């Protein structure tokens, strides 16, 4: 039973797991190491979190992590067969079959904790699954920046063990919890590394000015990616933003009455939100040609071939004038059809409401169609100017209409002459 | 109480070395966690103003990157010092006069009802003062308002000389434009603003006299600002 | 008679009344919060404040000769301008920066320089230099990496004179974080006062704790404050040259990009190593000899006739 | 005497003040300007790392922009979750290898000369083991060659099916094709790389039979980049 | 609630602030729970866009 790497939605959480662990072993190791924590009353507890690690990553090495499918010219792999020797022969079992090998003492784990391609596989999950996955880049400089603090503090308390608890102005004792004593020393240092009058030796000077250099990296790469998710998250409020002032200023500019200025600002909010995007064709024309189609077609594709008119006709007809589409949406009480207009065009309800606006004086409604209705396909086989509107078709609230305008479809028609001469046919 | 709490508060979260030493071990866990706080506000704050000040001056550094590209093509080009100088001014009245941003691009995103509306506001008495167009349909005049194309031009620009082929209707919307002769002076008729011209050659006419052909030079006298129907 | 706004008198006028408006913003605090420096220079700013006097009177005519475009005409009517001038927020400012307020003397005292405070309301105009400036300079990262400087320098020196106003206020001598003594053989030279409340200044606006610490509750506040001004200082500074260095780095950043995007194709579709060295090669006489943009898109930005 | 003052130097100019403080009223602004120069100092490597960060990351930065903008449409345009799963792997197959950007974008800062070289190069062999273009001038097939377009697939996107319009010759360079029945269960020939169908419909022959129709269903079982003349 | 932000937590440490102020921060309490009910009230009275209708129920 072959996985899939991506998507599974076990895999993930079982690399969720394994990413735990290597954490655990890469955080405790230098703490077993220095600290005398690994006390005969918490030894056993260590060492049976130590089996299950050793485990677990015995589970990245075989089984679950045995089966993966890949691609290969195009064809995905999911047999469960070549991908038992693709893997051996991979990179992935290069980095492992050492960092297993047996072999609590500081170069006893050390070469056993080399997983970091594992941990960037997981990173790279999280940022395709996750939505908000620019702050996780920052949590992952802190993360490191934390364990820069961790190691810069446990080599301090090997250095006062190795020189003795009371012997330089430096050192400090164990009568309280070390850990964190040695983790304020490596901070207060990561700062305060200076002093004229206080010479140490030819080796604690000279160093100081790389540690502050270390610290700055640090705090600039903080600021940095600070910086690159404001700007990620603040994108496309600035881009709406500077579109609606423009225009603002545009119509300041020309003097647009008030009322008109509102129509165009509730256009401007209301297509902000429920959209996103101020426009769909600039995002259409970056996708792949075969992915709007089967946009188009999974859009609004059975509203159209139910209609009446185009009925008989191929499928590349219809496909293009689904990818002829453009979307509108109209104002409540916005008079979408007028009576005596041209009306060329040929609309489809996606998502509202239209009511026909008939009656003995106007004004009255006769008959509102809903979401999947269409009008004025009547209008798309006409000649120029022969199609005067019957009526008044007014949007009852906020709809959203799909217009096909007849020039699209002259143009589209130009390239099929046996579906012309159906719909000329019906026409006549 | 207070105010000697905040001040111990703004310097546990900038420093570590401007307080006494946390003797007790609980205190060390403050002053650590405070630090790494600390940092990360001041990181995301940092952040913040930057990500705002880039956003602040970015027309400013388009229309840099845009003089600059020019200024580079005319350079490997040899363009006399004439026309060099003519589009430094242009520029700077661009940007002097905010008029970076074209209408074109500024109106491409809404509805055709919303831009009839604006475009119907901004010209459409100024098309129903035209001849041909004046008892037509109101449909028709709509179509026709949509269809403008603003240019602008500068002191001096001849906007059409006598003998060139006139495939163009202009309407001036704020501006003065002049007949001049072909030396350039005697001053024939001044045309200001919400007139037209080429309104008889943007449509053929069976057997017409001056067929598609300009009649006379005609320039600006500064800024134009009109638009054109082809 | 009117001068186009766009040439070169209103340029350096710009620059001559820039002059006076910063003279104000930079020595008004600092004479005024001192009193050895009003006391011992009293005639040199008698004349100085009497030329800046002449020179904003001098501004408010040039603005009234100032004139604007109408039709794409610049107008060159008297009335038309003095009509445009008295419309807008900038005539009541500069009324308000321009009565005379030195009556005042007679009623204060001579040691009171505060009274010329309504005179730091023009430092619009100033701006309006600090903006036309870098639309004619040669380098502009250069010019306002120095108008960033100038800033900071200014409110450094605002500070500075805050912090002796306040130690004035409360005593010298009086605790450890005060000005030390007007007393001492080198403290009371208006010098060492000067220099010593810059440096204080500095390092307080700048990481916090170093000066002696606070002993009353003001002052406690004060620095605080201080911090807080010093934080908003540096992040704006650090924005400032971020956004600098990245302008400048993005035109070699974008061609970098481009470069990339070729050499992923030429590595995806197999292609000889020749052409890779051929269009490389390419590239770099792209680079080198300033060819590195294409003439099409340069010229879509110009207007059609330009074109 | 040097290394005592670079270490003051290198103390006073990261802004430590861990040094006596000044006493004689010319060392006060010396540490001033010193403060000064290490406040730009440090602005100086703040900002260029993170215009450097910003830079090395910015690929990524619009490949998610693009990702959030398209699930955003799918999920307010209420498509099928079958869709959105083959969209979603169709976009994380084109980030892992590196085709996200389309050719035809991507070549287009070449100049026309190395364009067509480069084409000549990637696919001219295969265009000549096509059966019509066999015997065929060279000239002809540069421009043929030039006006091959770029065709992405994903599994189970079918190609032609049949009695389609038919107007278009498939040349698979990378992936594998399939030729299934109407009902797309059972499979008669799997073509492979460099293969081709639609080479007799464009040339539309008088008196074909069963001229410009698709005559098989033929559908990508892998991704399959191929490309078409038409 | 910016009030239940930054004065909540300045009466449960400076017992001193509570102590004398008493009467005020038993006022303000009071109200601040007026018109937390009050914004149930608002919640239950506002309305929501169905095909953009903007239902009145």
């Amino acid at each position: 039973q072959s996985i899939d790497p991506l998507t599974n939605l076990m895999y993930i959480l079982w690399l969720f797991f394994v990413v735990l662990a290597w954490n655990w072993n890469c955080w405790l190791i230098p703490v077993r190491w220095a600290f005398p924590y690994q006390t005969p009353d918490n030894i056993h507890l260590w060492l049976l979190m130590d089996y299950l690690c050793d485990l677990i990553y015995l589970l990245d090495i075989t089984v679950f992590q045995m089966r993966l499918q890949f691609v290969r010219g195009g064809d995905i792999i999911t047999d469960k067969k070549e991908m038992r020797n693709n893997y051996v022969k991979s990179q992935r079992f290069k980095m492992d079959m050492l960092c297993l090998l047996p072999l609590v003492n500081p170069l006893l784990r050390l070469p056993r904790c080399l997983k970091y391609m594992a941990f960037f596989e997981f990173n790279n999950r999280l940022e395709s699954i996750l939505s908000k996955a620019y702050v996780y880049r920052v949590i992952r400089t802190t993360a490191y920046l934390l364990y820069s603090l961790h190691l810069n503090s446990c080599l301090y308390y090997w250095a006062s063990a190795y020189e003795g608890l009371g012997s330089t102005h430096w050192v400090y004792d164990g009568v309280g919890n070390s850990y964190i004593r040695c983790y304020y020393w490596a901070v207060k240092t990561l700062i305060t590394i200076g002093g004229l009058p206080d010479p140490r030796t030819l080796f604690e000077i000279v160093f100081q000015g790389l540690n502050y250099f270390t610290g700055v990296f640090a705090f600039s790469v903080m600021i940095g990616q600070m910086r690159d998710v404001v700007g990620a998250a603040t994108a496309g409020q600035t881009y709406y933003r500077s579109c609606m002032d423009s225009t603002v200023k545009y119509m300041n500019f020309y003097k647009i009455p008030r009322s008109v200025q509102n129509r165009v600002k509730t256009w401007y909010e209301y297509t902000w939100h429920s959209q996103g995007m101020l426009d769909e064709s600039e995002l259409m024309v970056q996708l792949p040609d075969k992915m709007r189609l089967d946009l188009a077609i999974d859009v609004n594709y059975s509203i159209v071939s139910k209609v009446a008119l185009f009925q008989g006709c191929d499928r590349q007809m219809i496909f293009d004038m689904l990818k002829r589409l453009r979307s509108v949406v109209y104002l409540p009480n916005d008079y979408v059809c007028k009576k005596g207009e041209i009306g060329r065009e040929m609309y489809i309800i996606q998502a509202g409401q239209v009511q026909v606006l008939g009656g003995p004086d106007g004004k009255s409604v006769l008959v509102t169609l809903k979401a999947g209705s269409v009008f004025g396909e009547i209008s798309l086989l006409a000649v120029g100017g022969g199609n005067r509107r019957t009526a008044n078709v007014v949007a009852h609230g906020f709809t959203n209409l799909f217009i096909l305008d007849k020039k699209d479809l002259n143009e589209i028609l130009v390239h099929y002459p046996e579906s012309q001469k159906l719909l000329r046919k019906k026409a006549r | 109480k207070y105010v000697y709490s905040l001040y111990w508060s703004t310097l546990t979260l900038t420093t570590i070395g401007e307080t006494p030493p946390p003797v007790r071990d609980s205190e060390y866990f403050f002053v650590v966690a405070d630090f790494l706080i600390g940092v990360l506000i001041f990181a995301t704050i940092v952040g913040n103003i930057g990500s705002m000040i880039s956003n602040m001056n970015a027309a400013r550094a388009e229309f840099q990157a845009r003089i600059d590209a020019i200024k580079q093509y005319m350079h490997f080009r040899n363009v006399s010092k004439d026309m060099e100088k003519r589009v430094i001014k242009w520029f700077d009245y661009l940007w002097t006069n905010k008029k970076t941003v074209d209408e074109r691009e500024v109106l491409k995103y809404l509805p055709d009802k919303l831009r009839a509306e604006i475009a119907i506001n901004v010209h459409l008495d100024t098309l129903k003062k035209v001849r041909i167009f004046a008892d037509c349909e109101a449909g028709l005049l709509v179509e026709l308002v949509l269809k403008l194309q603003p240019q602008v031009y500068s002191p001096g620009d001849y906007i059409c000389k006598k003998g060139d082929i006139g495939r163009e209707m202009y309407i001036i919307k704020e501006g003065k434009l002049a007949v001049v002769a072909d030396d350039g002076i005697t001053q024939f008729v001044v045309l200001s603003d919400g007139s037209y011209f080429g309104e008889i050659s943007i449509l053929n006419i069976k057997g017409s006299k001056a067929g598609n052909r300009r009649t006379a030079n005609i320039k600006s006298i500064g800024y134009s600002d009109l638009f054109c129907l082809s | 008679v009117v001068i186009d706004p766009s040439g070169n008198t209103y340029y350096n006028w710009l620059f001559c009344i820039t002059l006076p408006v910063m003279y104000n913003w930079t020595m008004i605090i600092a004479r005024a919060c001192f009193d050895e420096l009003q006391s011992d220079y009293l005639e040199y700013w008698l004349a100085f404040d009497y030329l800046s006097d002449v020179v904003y009177l001098l501004d408010m005519f040039v603005r009234t000769r100032t004139g604007y475009l109408e039709q794409g005409l610049l107008v060159k009517e008297e009335r038309k301008l003095i009509d445009k001038y008295k419309s807008t927020f900038q005539f009541k400012l500069d009324v308000l920066s321009v009565i005379p307020t030195d009556l005042l003397y007679i009623k204060f005292g001579w040691n009171y320089p505060e009274i010329r405070l309504n005179r730091l309301l023009r430092i619009s105009r100033m701006f309006e230099f600090f903006q036309r400036t870098e639309t004619r300079t040669n380098y502009p990262n250069i010019f306002r990496i120095s108008n960033l400087v100038m800033y900071i320098i200014i409110i450094i020196h605002w500070n500075a004179c805050v912090y002796f106003s306040i130690s004035k206020a409360i005593g010298f001598g009086n605790d450890t974080w005060v000005y030390p003594d007007v007393n001492d053989p080198d403290f009371g030279r208006l010098a060492r006062k000067y220099v010593y409340s810059l440096y204080w200044s500095t390092l307080t606006l700048t990481t916090i704790g170093e000066t002696p610490p606070p002993v009353r509750d003001s002052e406690y506040f004060f620095v605080v404050a201080d911090f807080l001004i010093g934080v908003l200082i540096f992040a704006t500074i650090v924005g400032n040259i971020g956004s600098m260095i990245s302008n400048m780095n993005a035109a070699r950043a974008e061609f970098q990009a481009r470069i990339d995007a070729i050499k992923q194709y030429m590595h995806f579709r197999n292609v000889s190593k020749d052409m890779e060295k051929r269009v490389i090669k390419w590239f770099d006489y792209l680079w080198t000899n300033k060819k590195t943009v294409d003439e099409r898109e340069v010229l879509k930005y110009l207007p059609d006739k330009l074109r």
